[PDB]
């Protein structure tokens, strides 16, 4: 998944993949996993500033059934082989409740969707 | 750095 609106204080790159460091100590300061592992730095912030992981876990509910108690691996498995062609537009669960995501990702190819921007 |  993307952190979407995020960039990374250092390598300056956006909506990156993969864990977001966040600093505690320094004013809307982000990382992304390749930075924060490197030890880099930028401004005011140093490798002893405690940070924020920011990304994964949750449970996801299926937008076509209900059933409850997935995990994105699950769900896209779920939903690839129970849910394969339904055009019947739904809100992606996934982004809805990681942290910045969209709030209301509407689409009508769910499957798809977690395909190209749920990738494990 | 966060926009939203
Ligand atoms: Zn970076
Ligand atoms: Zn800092
Ligand atoms: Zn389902
Ligand atoms: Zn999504």
């Amino acid at each position: 998944s993307r952190h979407e609106g995020v960039s990374c204080d250092a390598c300056l790159k956006g909506n990156f993949r993969g864990r977001r460091y966040k600093c505690l100590i320094c004013y809307d300061y982000d990382l992304c996993a390749s930075c924060y592992e490197s030890g880099a730095t930028t401004t005011r912030h140093t490798t002893d500033h405690p940070m924020q992981c920011i990304g994964g876990g949750g449970s996801f509910t299926c937008p076509y059934c209900g059933k409850m108690g997935y995990t994105e691996t699950s769900l896209q498995e779920h939903v690839t082989s129970e849910h394969a062609e339904t055009s019947t537009e739904v809100i992606c669960p996934i982004c809805a409740a990681l942290p910045g995501g969209d709030p209301n990702h509407v689409t009508d190819d769910f499957a798809a969707h977690l395909t190209l921007e749920h990738r494990a | 750095r966060c926009k939203g």
